Order: structure tokens, then sequence, then C-alpha cells
């Protein structure tokens, strides 16, 4: 058996593209490293 | 799929934090640099028996003490590795502040503390001294980054608490710079029996 989508990316979350912090859909910037989301 | 997580890595300046990061070669070359918060950004894939993990480790680029690393540097971590050397007593004594500065914003994650550089013989934090706890949260290696003894120890550890799973391997081993020193077999041997029974 694989992981079984026990991390997926829940829905509207994207990963950050500078230091790859998982954000919630209506955060505009990184909460980590506050670069704007791509 | 692959799962992903962020992974601090934290202790005294001039332990070898990033001397340990850097011998996963590809996770070198696609590092990433975030420069607001003075961070290279390592991408560490393992490869186990369930398919691909990469643990996302942040080094520090400069030589903050405990309480120094900016917010950001502990936002969301889901892991942590705790460095020091153990031929720098004081490096061991200052790892309960970083677990404590690392509990205070992130509470409950797995940790790993590596005692680094046992390739040197002239070990002042001996293994018998090493301070265990109770915890199921919290394991112990000694590791020597610049000949990759017990390299994979950490990652693997920490890969069976985050994932559950007690039988989770290593299908192969990541490519790692070739050794600069040699681990002596014979103190090797000597500091896994002492660490096997101290802990138990
Ligand atoms: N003999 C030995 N020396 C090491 C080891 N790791 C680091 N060193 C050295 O410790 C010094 C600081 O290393 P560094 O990675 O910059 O530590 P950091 O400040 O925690 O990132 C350097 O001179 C390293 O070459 C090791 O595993 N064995
Ligand atoms: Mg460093
Ligand atoms: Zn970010």
């Amino acid at each position: 058996m694989g992981f079984e989508g026990m991390f997926t990316k829940k829905e509207g979350q994207w990963d950050c593209s500078v230091c790859l912090v998982r954000n919630e859909a209506s955060a505009t910037k990184c909460i980590a490293c506050q670069c704007p989301s791509k | 799929p692959q799962v992903q997580f962020k992974l601090v890595l934290v202790g005294d300046g001039g332990t070898g934090k990033t001397t340990f990061v850097k011998r996963h070669l590809t996770g070198e070359s696609e590092k990433k640099y975030v420069a607001t918060l003075g961070v290279e950004v390592h991408p560490l894939v393992f490869h186990t028996n369930r398919g691909p993990i990469k643990f996302n480790v942040w080094d520090t680029a400069g030589q903050e003490k405990f309480g120094g690393l900016r917010d950001g540097y502990y936002i969301q971590a889901q892991c942590a590795i705790i460095m020091f050397d153990v031929t720098s007593r004081v490096t061991y004594k200052n790892v309960p502040n970083w677990h404590r500065d690392l509990v205070r914003v992130c509470e409950n994650i797995p940790i790993v503390l590596c005692g680094n550089k046992v390739d040197i013989k002239d070990r002042k934090v001996k293994a018998k001294s090493i301070v265990f706890h109770r915890k199921k949260n919290l394991q112990y290696y000694d590791i020597s980054a610049k000949s990759n003894y017990n390299f994979e120890k950490p990652f693997l550890w920490l890969a069976r608490k985050l994932i559950g799973d007690p039988n989770l391997e290593f299908v192969a081993m990541p490519a790692l710079a070739p050794p600069e020193v040699v681990m002596d077999p014979a103190l090797a041997a000597q500091y896994e029996h002492d660490l096997e029974v101290a802990q138990t």
C-alpha cells in the first residue's frame, strides 16, 4: 500500500514556491516567508 | 503519491548542521534560499518501500543562538533534528534550550537528537552520558557528517513516526557525497552498544 493520501493537499491549499511551506487558499502571501502567492 | 514534510534543523553554530544536510547530493543541487528568513531549504527525497518521501530540511545561513531564529523558521514545522557536537560540551548543554524554543511554537512534533563528529576519537560527550527521555517522540543517534555515518537513521525514524509505520524501510540509500574521513569501526561498534544499554 502507498501512503493512501494521508498527507494530501487539502482543497484550495498551495505550496510556496520560495520555501515550500503549505498555505491556505485565502492566504495571499506565504505564512512563513511572506512571499506573494504564485 | 509523494508526501512532504518540513524538517527544521537547529543547533548551536559550528555543530555541523550545514555539513550534515549537504551530504544529500540532490538536496544540495535543488536547495532553495529563502531571503526573508536567512534559510536554505534542502528537499531531501528518500525512497521507501511504500513510495517516495521528501524532507524539506531548513538549514539556517547564520550562527543564531537558541531563541535567535526568525519566527517564520519554525512555522509549520512537522519534525525536527536538534544537533550538537560531541567534542563541545556546551553545544549539548544548549540542546534543552533549543528543544524548549522549538516546542514553544510547534508543540508535539517528532524530534531526533543528533550528536555529530563522532569520527573524532577525543569525544567529550560520551555515549553513556547522553541524557535519555521517556518521550516516544524523541530519539538519539550518533552521526558523523563527514563520513556519512548513520546519515539515514534520523530520517528513517522520523518517517516511521510521521507515517505511523514501524516497518517502513528505505529501499535504497540516496546519493551521498563521498566520505571525507573514516569512521573507526571499533568505535562505532562500542558507541552503538553503549547507546543500546543507556536507552534501555
Ligand atoms: N571530524 C568532523 N568534522 C566536522 C563534521 N561536521 C562538521 N565538521 C566541521 O565543523 C565546522 C562547522 O561545520 P558547519 O556545517 O558549518 O556547522 P554549522 O554552523 O552547524 O552549520 C566545520 O569546520 C566542519 O568541517 C564531522 O562530522 N566530523
Ligand atoms: Mg551552517
Ligand atoms: Zn514561503
